[PDB]
Parts: C-alpha cells; structure tokens; sequence
C-alpha cells in the first residue's frame, strides 16, 4: 500500500511518465519495464500479478499501459481505481500526441496530477485476472 | 554496468 | 432527631460520618463492624458566610498549632484561649486586643465551625491553562473539538496564562504569537523526555513564549485553535494512526514541571482515540487486532495494559507533586486507554470525560460547565489542596480514599492500619471543587471527640485560602455504649464508606466475600432475632435499608466489570470516589419514578414489578437519564394521539418526565446521556439489568439465614 | 609565430600586449579545424609525448583541463534514434574516427572498427562528425529512474552574529527578484530551512494563514517533521513563498542565540532532499560550535609563521559522499569575518560537485564591496543552467591513460566522476600518463560526455572530442608546450602536495617543474635560454608562487588560503590565469587602437602591461582586471580631465572612500572607459565587480598584491627568482 506508478505506450514500451518516493526502486523497477516490454496487441488489457510482498496492477487503454506498484496487502480495489483516473486525465491531456512521441518521459510534467492523484488513495481518511508476475517474465 | 556505457 | 442532625450537619460542616457516636473503650472499639469514617467535602457551598480577613489565630506549640475554634475555652479578661486539642494556653494576637464578650471573634461562635479565611501577602500567581489536543481524528470530530475549546477561552481570566500543544505522530509545543509566522517545537512521539531534557531543548506577572496572558493572546490562539488541521500523516489501510498520547503528556508535564512548579495549573488533555506508539501505548497500528476487553485482561492477552499504566502513573505521581491538575477528555466509539491513563485525573483532582464524539451536546455541554462560576463570576475550582487533620489524642487517622496524594507527614495521629492514601496527617488535592468528597478512616486508639479538618488552596480568584472546619461528637456513655451507638448510626453513609473501600481493593486487588462478612457481621450486631430462626430478624429503622443497599452495591458496574469495557469501568469508579453522598447513593441505587394518569409522579422500587404497561418511567442512574414507556403507552406513542386537541391530557404525562428530565439534564456536571425507550426498544436493558446471588428476595432470606446461625 | 631560442635575462618584456592565446595543435588543416574548442577542452602538452621516457625526460605534466558545462552560443544537439558508439570501448562516433569501408568505421580510441547502421546514412556528413562538441538525448537505459525534477533547497544560518551581517536581507531579496529565472519547468520544488542552536523547517500551505516554522530541537536525532509542505511546488505556491522571503529577514533580528549547530541542520538538509536529490544552498557565518560537525578554533597565523591547511574532521566530507549518493550537492556560502575553518568546511562542496563562495568579513553596512560582489555572484548563480544526476567520463586513446583527477565531485570507479549537479563555471583537470608506447599511432584523441538530466526533465549527454598529434622527440614536446595549461595542472598538483604533505614542499615541487624542464632543455640544446613556449613558464609559476594559495610572508589568514585553493581546484583555467596574473592597463588615455568595429561602439584595446609597480606613473589611471573583479588604481598625481571628466570629481582628495563602481558622465572620455570597462565584462557571464577604492592611501590597495614581478621583504622578484632559476639550471 505504498507507491510506484509508470505510464508507457504498449508497442515498443516508450515511457511517458512516472513517479517514486522512497525515503527496492531498483528491481520492481525494472520488472516493470520487463513488463511493458512484453506486453502487446493480444495481451490482457487489464491485469494483476503476484510478486510477493508486493502486487502488481495495470490497465491498457489506447495503446498506453497504466501500471502501479505497491504491498499486496493494498485494496486490488482501490488500485484500478486509481489507475483509470489517471487514464482519463492524461488522454484527455496527452491521449491524442501520444503516438508521434519519440523521446523518453516526454510528458514528465504529468508527474504533479500523478502525485496529487496518488494521496487520494494512500491514506483511509480520505476514502481483471490474476497470475505470479513471475510467469510472464 | 556503469550508466553512460551501455557495455 | 437523629436525621435532622445528620442533614444539619452535613449543610453546615460538609460532613457524614458513620457513626456520630464514638467507642468510649478499646473493647468497643476493636469491635466495630464498620469503621468510624467520614464522608468529607472541604468546599462544600452554603448560606453566603462571612470570609475572614484577617489571619486565622493557630494554638502556640510547635506539634498542634491548631486553629482557635468553637470548641476552645476562651477567658475574655485574660485575653487567654487553651487549645482543645493539646490543653495549650494562648495568648491573643495584637489584633485581637479589643476581644470582648459583647462583640467577640466569629471563628469561636457554633454557626462558624466550618469557616473559610483569607491570607493576603504574597502577590497572587495567575491559573495556568494548558490544552494538549489530539488531531488523530474525523474532521467534524476535530472542528468540534476546536469549537469547544475556542469557547473556554473566551470564559478565561484576563491575567491566566495559556499554551497549547498539539499531537498525532509528532508533538507540537507552540510558541504563542510569534507574529507573522506562527511557530513550534516538533518532537518525536517515540521517545520520552524528562523535563532537564525537555528545558534545555527549549531554552510584574510571569509567563513563557510557551505560556502567555490571555489578554494578550487570546486573539492569536482563538486564531490557531481554528486552523488546527488533522494529523498531516497518512493512515494506511488496516491501520490505525499514529498517536503519541503518552509523549505528548510527558511533554506537557514537563513544561509546566520547568516552568511553574507548586501553583495551579490544568494540563486539559482532549483524546480521539488510544495511545499506539507508547510510552503510554494501548495497542497497535493494526486494525486486525481490538483494543483490550476485561475478558482480554483476565486470560493474560493485553501486553500494552501493565506496560502503559505504568508510564500515565508516572506522569501522574509528577503533576501531582508539582500541584498539577490533569483532565483527560477522550470521545471515539472504540475505547481510549482511560484504563492505563486514570491516575492521572485520579491522583491529581483532574476531570474525567468520556463519549462517543465531541461533536455532541453530551461533551460540547459537559465541556463548558467546566467553567462553571459563582456569585462573582469566579471558576469552581481550586489548585493545589492541602489538607491537614487534627485528632483528639484519643483518636487516629487510618487513611482516605478520593482524589488525593499522601504528603507523607508523620505524627501521633497517625495509625498503624493504614487504608487507601494513609499513614499521613496532610494529603495534596491538586485539584479541587465544591464537589470534592474525601472518604477519611479513623481508629479509636464527659464525652466529646474532635477533629478538625484544615483546607489550604489557591483561589480562582488567585488568592490563598483556608477553609477550616471543627467537628465533635459523643463519646459513648460506658452505661450504653452500644445502645448510644447503634442510634448514631448513618446507614447511607457507611454504605458508600463501605462500598468506597470494595471499590479501593478491588482497583487495587474475593472483594464481594469481605462486603458479605461485614453485612453479616452487622446484623448479628445491631439486629434483632432469635438464633437459628430466620423469619425473627429485624433492623431499627436506623439500619433496615443497609442490606438492600449493600445488595444492589455487589451487583453494580463497579464491582462487576464484566459487561463493560475497561474505560468504561475506570470512568465509573472514577466519579464514584469523588462524589459526595446523595450523589454516591444514586449511583448505587438509581432512582425510579413514575407517571401515570391516576395520581402526580411518584418514586418506585427499582424492582421488575414497577414496570407497568400504562405508565412512564424515569430512571436516574447517576451517568444516564433514562424514560420507559410501557407497552400500552408506547402505542399510543406510535399510534400518536399527538395532534388529538382532545387528549391535552397525554400529552402532560408524556412530557412530565422530560420536563424532569431537563432540569437535573444540568446541574449535573458530568452531563448525562439521555436516553428515551419504550418496551421493545432495545435500550430498555439499562432498565432491566439496574432493577430487580439472584433477587433481594433471596439475597435477604439468605442473610437472614446466616445472621440467626452462628457468629 | 617563431621556433626561436629565448634568453629570459636579457628580453626581461616577454609579455605580450595582447591576450595569450591558446597553442594550436600541429594538426593537418582538415583535422585541426574540427577540433574541439580550446575554452572548453585542452592539454598541457599539443603534442603527446610518444613514450613516458620521452613525458619523463621533458620534465613536464601530462594533463587535461576542461569546462564541459560551458555557456555555448550554438550546440548541435542530435536527437538520434539511436546513439553511435564503439561497441568495445563504447566512444561516441566522433569526427576523428577513421572511415574506411563507408560502412564500417575505426574508433580512434581502441581501433576496433564497427558497423554503421542503417539508420546513420555520405555518412560522413553527419553532424555527429562534423562537430567535436555536441548534445544527445540519453534514450530510456541511460537512466536508473525517471528525470528527477528541479529541487532547491535554501539553508540560513541565523545565529547573531548572522544576524548582525544582515545577508538574509540581500539573499532573499535575491530570490524574490529571481523567483521566475530559477531553472526548471513546473515540477520545481523550493524549499527552505533557518538554524541556529536549532533547526528550522518552513511549511507552506494555500490553507494556512501563514508559514509554519517547525523547529527540532533534537540536534542528535534529526527528523523530517513533516510529509508533504516542506519541499513545495513553486508554481503553484510562488505567493506562499514569496510571503516567507518577506518575512524571514525581519523574524530574528532580536535573537540571542550565538551557537551554530551546521552539522545537525545539514544532516536535517541532507533527509529532506534525499528523496528526490537537488541542489542545497548554504549560507553561513561563521565557525560551527554546536552539535556533531563541532569545530575548534584555531588561532590565525602571520607574516612570521614559517611553512609548518588540511580538514580537521571528516564529519562534512562523509556527509557530502552520502548527499553524492542521493544526487545532492552542496554549494557552500562562506560569509565569516573570523576563522570559520573552512578548510573543513569546504569538503560539503568539493565532494558533492557543489562550489565554495567567500565573503569575508560581509556585513551589510560596512562592507559595501562583499555586498555587491554577493550580489553579483548570487545573481549568476540563481540564473545559470543547471545539470542535475549527472555522471561523466573522460576517455582516452589506447596507451594513456588518466591516473589523477582534479574539482568538485566524487570518483566512483576510476573516471565515473559522480556529478549531482553540473555547473557552467566549474572547471576539471586531469593528469594522464603514456602506459603504452603510442609507437603505432600518430595521433591520439580524448572524449569527455556529460550525462545528465536537464531543468526541464530531460537526460542529455554532451560530448566534447579532442585530437592531438604524436611526437618522439623533445624538441617537439617544447614545442607545443601549453604554458597557461602547465601553470593551471601544476597548481592542481600543489594544492593536493600541500594537503599531503606540506605547504612548503608544494611550494618546491612548483619551482622544480621550472627548474627541471628548463634544464632538461638546456642539457638538449650563458644566460638562461628557453623554447619560445616557456618564456612566460618562470613568470606564471612565480606568479602562482605569490597568490594567497601558496604566498608565504603575506599576513594572510586561513580561510582565505583555503577558499584560493578551493579556486584552483574548481575554475576554468582562463580565470585561474586572470586571477594568479591579472590583466593590467594604463586607462586614463585611451584612444583608437580598438575594436571600434562593434558597429556604434568603438572600444579602446589598451596594452596589456607587465605586473610591476614600474609600470605604473602617479600620473595616470590603472586598471587591472583580475577576472572576478576589476580594481581602478588612480595616482596621486592623476590630471584634472580624468577627475573631473571620468570620475565626477574636482580634486584626488575628494575621491570618496569605498568607491562601489564609476560613474556615466557625459563625457568622451567616460565613453572611452566605460565601453572597455563593459567590453571586458562582457568577455564572461559572471559580471565583475569594478572598485576604483584603491586610492593611494585608501588602507585597500591591495592592488600591490598582484605586482607579483617586484621584491617583497619576504618574496623575490622576477628578475631575483631568474637568477635563482639559473643558478640551478646549470649548477
Ligand atoms: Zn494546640
Ligand atoms: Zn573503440
């Protein structure tokens, strides 16, 4: 139930944006860009993988990945919630130049609706398919 | 491994 | 009339004892069923008397120096007064010089034992306020909360000095009115700090950056208190939040510890939920697991309880010999650790409130009456109580129980056979109002015995009083000793005499197995009957309703925990050893009257069988205000003859008992939850678990059986 | 030009009037006109020795010296879909590769020949070959996490005595004024922390009536008090910020406090941006007393203590190796008027890639200079680009190889210089050696790249790419000798052999480099005679032989010592030149000589005069420009035209005191002076300060400081120290 959040383009896997606070970032990371890297035209466009302590959740819409990070203890609820507002949010903003991009994080500045979005869902005062990450790896 | 290599 | 006499007396001098006739010999006395005891309230209110200016006039002798009374042996021509208590001959001070028959000291008349006197010559120290609010709570909870508090401060005196801390993870000392910019200390909730730590950490009228006049600051802290927002940590799923409470209290200690040591001061502690980053904690973080239930106590499943009470009974023992006043209000539906942080309202005579959510009238009401005044716009309460005890020779002090520390004085009053705080001849009360009901046991170790209770305080007014009040009683003629004696008996007071030391050994351990001796060991002693014949035993009307009182004490919240959470019962007890008598009484033995058509209000036994279907019930437990509407009268309810211009006349009966309802919904401090039920309704339990081993019926044939039998 | 023999005994006027230029390599026409510029990339010696006996026998420094960063006018910046590079020693494809099978191409640094792919094509009129300085945009693997956004974090100290400089006033008026310039887009972060017996956290909240000061008074258990307002957005919170930047001058002005506890509130700094990583602005007044980073005093030499400078803890130099590792620099503000033991102090910066500024003895009233300069240098340093995360390298062609690194950063494995934030005005050298014979080749080439991630949430990488010729003989080491670049290395090498062993040994290995390269010259070859390249190699050594870095005699304090050390270390070496050996000319009579082509102006180009008090004439007006600042010397004797015409005065005597900068009178002569004066600040982007204060009495000429040519009681004179030289040189 803590954070980790990247949006990339499915096809070759071009990052478009991301957020990480820490004080590791380092493996999850990476296993995320595996992911994105895998993922294509026939894969799942809405999924949840095991990875022990941790569980990863994400949806496709548009050809661009919404993935999120965090303890498996943390709501699967809560986390597809999460990730189809910022859907929305940034095809409504970016959805449309998304395609002609080139350059990595080319919409870094998403980063602010990221974290404002992300608060809204790490603290109770405010209010598919499953599969071992492992395995698609 | 280091970053500005990539080998 | 014996009654006339207890009433009288308990107006004039604040006082009940269980016995107004005392053992005239050491084999009379050793064989006394229930102790010789006195129900105390050192600030009682009465008739407006007359305060005395001018210094009180103590007997000259070093041991006694006790205060020149009615009892006394003046001689107006050799302006000389012998102390009643050591013989001491006294001269007069200067100021008495114009003693006369004709026009002599008030102190010395009969109307004026019980007096209060003034003592001018300091400049008077200004009372000190200090909020420590939690902000680990809802936000109509919390806005709540801020409301109230900005609400008694605008009824502070000009000259009282105020500071606030604030807590949730950290802990925020703020330095008041810092202009421009609004500062504070931050500490980890994680640790303790003594007060040498917390002094170096944090480097005409006194006051601090952290403790300022109102009149100078009022505005900016009315400010503060309104921006106050809740913890700005997070509180993850599953979990509860952070709360340093523990810290957060030492701190406020220790600040008032460094920074006015022996002067009023009231550390007011406002609670959303438990301690759960101890020092202090009740639990932890983690919402799978519940806050500990009595059941949770007894099978050894509580490891926060031991731990935490320790670190609260610390702080309590602090504040307390500083003359600090503690007050503890916590609101939540889960439980607070009033169980581990009692003592400290305890020790020191601070407040203790408990409810559901501040945003209620039941706190938001209970909270202003706080600061109740009187005649001359002037709080209710006194700091830092000091109280002393003078004895005749003949007698000796066992112990007290109530809100009060031991000063640990030593002297020939003193007994050997000590009980609750004792072993002591004065005892601090930190905090004190004219409800303050102290529970004094004696030992007997012409006629007439003496005691004289002596009350030092701080004033709200700032100035320094004290409140001096001389008792005597008859020693018991040799020819009738216990004839004499069994007729000064007070039922009513040694029932809750009685059942304060039950309550002391048992928040402090069979208990209901020493309550059951004694009972019987009184009936074999003042009842009458024919051994081995139950059906025979009777009690004079001075001690019939002694039994009924006791059996309704053994079935009581206070000594059945079970059934009740453990905060529950702290807050119980809490009010139940500070009350005075009538109120004590009611507590035990709520009071039950009731309406119907046939005939004006009327009390009832608290039995099943005063449950009709046609009337309206009204009970006062002490703690809650409740009406009943028998099934027949619960339909008309539903079936409301309400806008019927014909029945004008059910209309005065549903009302009668809210009518009554609303005046004592006052008067009473801690504010009363109000409850209004009918048969069916599922609050109607209260009632039927407070009325009614089993019965009376029963109780009493049982006791009957073993008072007739062997002794 | 000239392959000429000189006798420094008997010119005695070898320095030109005009500004020193750097060698050219003696590379063939095609090659040399690709080179990298000389202002951004250079070495001591134009043509690399064949062999280390051949680098040994010539008995000077083998180095680099280089300004990566530097404010460019026009970059090429290439946004390949793709980034060519040797697949064995990864060099970028450079303009000094060897082409061959026009699909196929020769790294020049390991020779391995590579593939070019379908996607770079005449491949050889790409612009990455036709540029020896040029930026590419780092793909996703040439980064360990997403672009971190642009975090400053300001620390004041406020101790009284800070107070009593009244800095905090001009600092944050500094930053109002260039709240908008400060580099980054709309995820920048601002933050701000005050400190003194404690430390003091600022939070910042559109709900909040004003800013929280969250003070933590626990100086050996910092904590961060709070999660979300400390560090906040500056777009959306500039008024909240701007509020604070009001208030905070005005908020001690009545403290008491007189301990500092640095330490703590760095540490409290360092947790706050360990995060996200950033940039830490430090300003602080005076030696740290309280808590752990506690130093002691020290008692400040004089012109009698002999040569008998090193960090007396370790505290600021394992705090800043840990602020490396998270991306965070630390740029330290130094503004003490006493001992302050920056010798210690210094490492926060020199390890985190931050950089030192000195004010000594600031005070808001009574040093009206240290006020402006602070001004000045606060104004470029709020303003300049910035690098952030960033890492470079240097490589080089197989056979040499780098053995020393110099400047503010933290070496990971050899040459993977750790750089949390990347300046425009610091400046690295580096000192290699021939562990190969270059036998085979005939030229050898250098590469520096910068990677790092821009204001605006960018990974670049600039590359630089320098080509030299190869020589086995040691006529023609001499010959391409890089005088200025052999003063610039040697002075990296002597500060590090004060720190090592001593100031005095420092100070004789500086006059063994002369020594022994002149006599290995001679003993190749009656006065003492030098290759043309060397004839200012004696003057620029002495030079550097008298600065406050190694001065001896002077009466120079600690600090200053220290914070001139900090300077060799970390500027580029043209403003180690003008610093060590000022610019000086006459400027009361300028005329027509100029670059009076600059359309409406003319712009007199007055000789460039020796520094010697010889030079000067109580007749006229002097100006020495010494890179930071300018000083306007003027005699007592000076005429009335320039007292009145150029200075706004009627007589020498009432030339007031601290005079702060000249003034624009309408008249020719103002024109005159004031078109050069611009001129020369125009030559660099941190504006210098001009004080014409140095009077013939004013108790401030210490303009006299700088004729490094003329004798002191404790220091010779050029002339002595040639006698000297020679004396060795054929003893
Ligand atoms: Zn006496
Ligand atoms: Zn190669």
């Amino acid at each position: 139930m803590v954070l980790l959040t990247m949006i990339a383009r499915v096809a070759d896997g071009l990052p478009l944006a991301a957020s990480m606070q820490e004080d590791d970032l380092q493996q999850y990371q990476s296993q995320a860009k595996q992911l994105f890297r895998k993922l294509n035209e026939q894969s799942p466009t809405r999924c949840t993988l095991e990875a022990g302590a941790m569980t990863f959740h994400y949806i496709i819409e548009q050809g661009v990945c919404y993935l999120v990070l965090c303890e498996a203890a943390f709501p699967k609820k809560l986390a597809f919630a999460y990730l189809e507002d910022l859907h929305s949010e940034f095809d409504e903003q970016h959805g449309k130049k998304v395609p002609t991009v080139s350059r990595p994080y080319s919409f870094i500045e998403f980063d602010t609706f990221i974290q404002k979005t992300k608060k809204l869902y790490i603290d109770s005062r405010a209010r598919i398919m499953v599969a071992n990450i492992e395995e698609v790896l | 491994t280091d970053i500005e290599m990539n080998r | 009339t014996y009654l006339e006499f207890i009433q009288q007396n308990e107006e004039r001098d604040g006082v009940r004892f269980s016995w107004n006739v005392w053992p005239s010999s050491r084999l009379e006395a050793t064989r006394m069923v229930v102790p010789v005891a006195a129900l105390f309230t050192p600030l009682k209110e009465r008739p407006d008397l007359p305060p005395i200016q001018y210094e009180p006039v103590l007997c000259s002798r070093t041991t006694c120096r006790a205060v020149l009374n009615p009892l006394c042996q003046v001689d107006y021509r050799a302006k000389l007064w012998a102390c009643n208590f050591c013989y001491q001959r006294n001269q007069f001070p200067p100021s008495y010089a114009g003693i006369s028959e004709l026009n002599q000291p008030a102190e010395l008349l009969p109307q004026f034992s019980s007096i209060e006197y003034v003592v001018l010559r300091g400049p008077q120290m200004p009372l000190i306020f200090l909020y420590v609010v939690d902000t680990c709570m809802e936000d109509e909870d919390l806005q709540a909360l801020k409301e109230s508090m900005q609400m008694s401060l605008s009824l502070l005196p000009p000259t009282a000095l105020v500071g606030l801390i604030t807590f949730g993870r950290m802990v925020q000392v703020h330095e008041l009115g810092c202009e421009g910019i609004s500062k504070s200390y931050v500490f980890r909730g994680t640790k303790d700090l003594s007060a040498k730590q917390l002094q170096e950490m944090l480097g005409p009228p006194p006051s601090n950056r952290f403790l300022q006049p109102v009149q100078k600051i009022d505005m900016n802290l009315t400010d503060l208190l309104g921006e106050l927002q809740r913890d700005p940590w997070p509180v993850p799923q599953g979990k509860r939040p952070l709360r340093s409470s523990g810290v957060a209290l030492s701190i406020a200690v220790g600040l008032l510890e460094c920074t006015f040591p022996n002067t009023g001061a009231r550390i007011m502690m406002f609670i959303g939920g438990p301690a759960t980053q101890g020092p202090g904690m009740v639990v932890g973080d983690e919402l799978k697991t519940p806050i500990r239930s009595w059941h949770d106590i007894d099978k050894d499943n509580a490891k926060y309880v031991k731990k935490g009470t320790k670190h609260f009974e610390a702080l309590a023992n602090r504040a307390a010999t500083t003359g600090h006043v503690i007050d503890i209000y916590a609101c939540a539906l889960d439980q607070t650790g009033l169980l581990e942080m009692k003592c400290c309202p305890n020790l020191t005579g601070g407040y203790m409130v408990m409810g559901d959510s501040f945003n209620t009238s039941l706190f938001k009401q209970t909270f202003q009456r706080v600061f109740t005044k009187d005649m001359h716009g002037q709080f209710k309460m006194g700091f830092g109580g000091t109280l002393e005890i003078k004895t005749s020779r003949e007698i000796k002090i066992s112990g007290a129980i109530g809100p009060c520390v031991s000063l640990n004085s030593k002297g020939p009053c003193v007994s050997e056979n000590e009980i609750g705080t004792g072993g002591t001849c004065q005892w601090k009360i930190c905090g004190l109002s004219p409800t303050t009901t102290l529970a004094i046991y004696f030992e007997v170790v012409g006629g007439r015995g003496a005691i004289q209770f002596v009350t030092q305080y701080q004033h709200s007014s700032g100035q320094r009083r004290i409140r001096v009040t001389t008792i005597a009683r008859n020693w018991a003629d040799a020819q009738t000793q216990i004839q004499n004696i069994a007729a000064s008996f007070d039922q009513e007071a040694a029932a809750i005499l009685m059942a304060r030391l039950a309550i002391y050994r048992a928040e402090t351990e069979d208990v209901l197995r020493w309550l059951d001796r004694q009972l019987i060991r009184l009936c074999q002693k003042f009842g009458e009957y024919h051994k081995d014949d139950p059906s025979s035993f009777r009690f004079s009307e001075t001690f019939s309703l002694y039994p009924q009182f006791m059996f309704h004490l053994r079935r009581s919240s206070f000594l059945q925990v079970f059934n009740n959470s453990p905060d529950e019962s702290s807050y119980y007890r809490h009010h139940f050893m500070r009350q005075d008598l009538t109120q004590s009484l009611i507590m035990i033995q709520p009071i039950l009257y009731a309406y119907s058509f046939s005939g004006p209000p009327e009390p009832v036994l608290l039995d099943s069988s005063s449950i009709l279907a046609d009337r309206i019930l009204l009970m006062d437990t002490f703690f809650q205000i409740l009406i009943y509407h028998g099934e027949t009268i619960a339909q008309w309810r539903k079936s409301g003859y309400q806008d019927m211009p014909e029945y004008e006349n059910f209309r005065h009966l549903l009302q009668a008992p809210v009518d009554d309802a609303q005046e004592i919904l006052h008067s009473r401090f801690p504010m009363p939850r109000y409850i209004d039920t009918e048969h069916g309704g599922s609050q109607a339990r209260f009632l039927l678990s407070k009325v009614n081993d089993v019965s009376l019926q029963v109780f009493m044939d049982h006791l009957k059986k073993l008072a007739v039998s062997s002794a | 030009e000239g392959l000429r023999v000189v006798n420094l005994l008997q010119e005695r006027n070898m320095l030109p009037s005009t500004p020193l230029k750097p060698p050219v390599p003696n590379l063939h026409e095609d090659i040399q006109k690709l080179n990298c510029n000389p202002e951004l990339f250079r070495c001591t010696l134009t043509s690399i020795p064949q062999t280390q006996a051949l680098l040994n026998k010539a008995k000077l420094p083998l180095g680099l010296l280089l300004h990566p960063f530097k404010d460019l006018v026009q970059l090429p910046v290439v946004t390949s879909s793709t980034i060519v590079r040797c697949r064995s020693c990864r060099t970028y494809i450079n303009p000094f590769v060897s082409f061959l099978d026009q699909r196929r191409w020769k790294c020049n640094l390991c020779y391995r020949v590579n593939d070019v792919p379908e996607e770079f094509l005449e491949p050889h009129r790409r612009p990455e070959v036709q540029n020896a300085t040029i930026e590419f945009m780092a793909p996703s693997e040439y980064m360990l996490r997403p672009p971190q956004p642009p975090v400053y974090l300001f620390v004041f100290d406020v101790s009284h005595n800070a107070v009593e400089t009244g800095y905090l006033n001009s600092v944050c008026q500094s930053l109002l004024d260039n709240l908008d310039l400060l580099p980054g887009n709309t995820r920048t972060k601002i933050g701000f922390i005050t400190f003194d017996s404690t430390i003091h956290f600022y939070g910042l909240q559109e709900s909040l009536s004003q800013p929280q000061m969250l003070i933590v008074s626990d100086i050996e258990d910092v904590f961060i008090p709070m999660p979300e307002n400390l560090l906040v957005n500056l777009n959306e919170s500039k008024e909240l910020v701007q509020d604070l930047l009001k208030t905070l001058p005005q908020m001690f002005t009545k403290t008491l406090e007189t301990q500092s506890a640095l330490g703590p509130a760095l540490q409290a700094a360092f947790k706050l941006m360990s995060p996200t990583g950033g940039r830490m602005s430090v300003f602080q007044t005076q030696l740290p007393t309280l808590g752990v980073g506690a130093l002691k005093p020290r008692e400040e030499p004089n012109h009698r203590s002999s040569a008998k400078m090193t960090p007396s803890t370790d505290f600021y130099k394992k705090l800043a190796l840990d602020c490396s590792g998270q991306q965070v620099a630390v740029d330290l503000f130094l503004l003490s008027g006493q001992y302050s033991d920056l010798a210690s102090l210094g490492c926060i910066s020199r390890y985190s890639a931050g950089s030192v500024y000195y004010y000594p003895s600031y005070h808001h009233q009574h040093n009206p200079v240290q006020v402006q300069k602070l001004q000045k240098e606060l104004q470029r340093y709020l303003t300049r680009k910035i690098g952030f995360e960033a890492v470079m390298r240097i490589r080089c062609t197989k056979g040499l190889s780098i053995h020393t690194f110099h400047g503010n950063f933290f070496v990971r494995s050899t040459d993977l210089l750790s750089l949390p934030n990347v300046n425009p005005d610091a400046g690295y050298a580096v000192q290699m050696s021939v562990e190969e014979s270059l036998t085979d080749t005939q030229l050898v080439s250098f590469q520096s790249a910068l990677l790092y991630t821009s204001s605006k949430g960018e990974r670049r990488i600039r590359v630089h790419t320098l080509c030299l010729p190869v020589v086995s003989t040691l006529n023609d080491v001499f010959l391409g000798a890089d005088v200025q670049a052999i003063s610039g290395l040697l002075a990296n090498m002597a500060v590090d052999r004060s720190m090592t062993a001593s100031l005095s040994d420092a100070r004789d290995a500086l006059v063994n480099a002369v020594i022994d390269s002149l006599s290995a010259y001679r003993s190749s070859v009656p006065g003492l005679m030098v290759p043309f390249s060397l004839r200012l190699f004696p003057l620029f050594v002495l030079a550097l032989l008298k600065q406050k870095s190694f001065q001896t005699g002077t009466n120079a304090r600690l600090d200053e010592r220290i914070f001139a050390m900090c300077q060799v270390k970390n500027q580029p070496l043209v403003y180690l030149m003008l610093t060590t050996h000022p610019s000086l000319y006459r400027v009361d009579n300028l005329s027509d000589e100029g670059a009076l082509n600059i359309s409406d102006r003319t712009i007199p180009q007055p000789p460039i005069l020796q520094l010697s008090v010889e030079k000067l004439s109580r007749d006229g007006a002097f100006l020495m420009d010494a890179g930071s600042v300018l000083m306007l010397w003027v005699g007592k004797n000076c005429t009335q035209n320039f007292l009145s015409q150029v200075l706004g005065v009627q007589n020498y005597a009432s030339i007031p005191q601290p005079m702060t900068d000249l003034p624009e009178l309408d008249t020719p002569e103002s024109a005159r002076i004031i078109a050069f004066i611009s001129w020369l600040r125009e030559q660099r982007p941190f504006f210098p300060i001009l004080y014409v204060i140095a009077d013939e009495s004013p108790m401030k000429a210490n303009f006299l400081q700088n004729m490094i040519e003329d004798r002191t009681e404790s220091a010779l004179s050029y002339y002595e120290f040639l006698l000297h030289i020679q004396q060795q040189v054929n003893k």
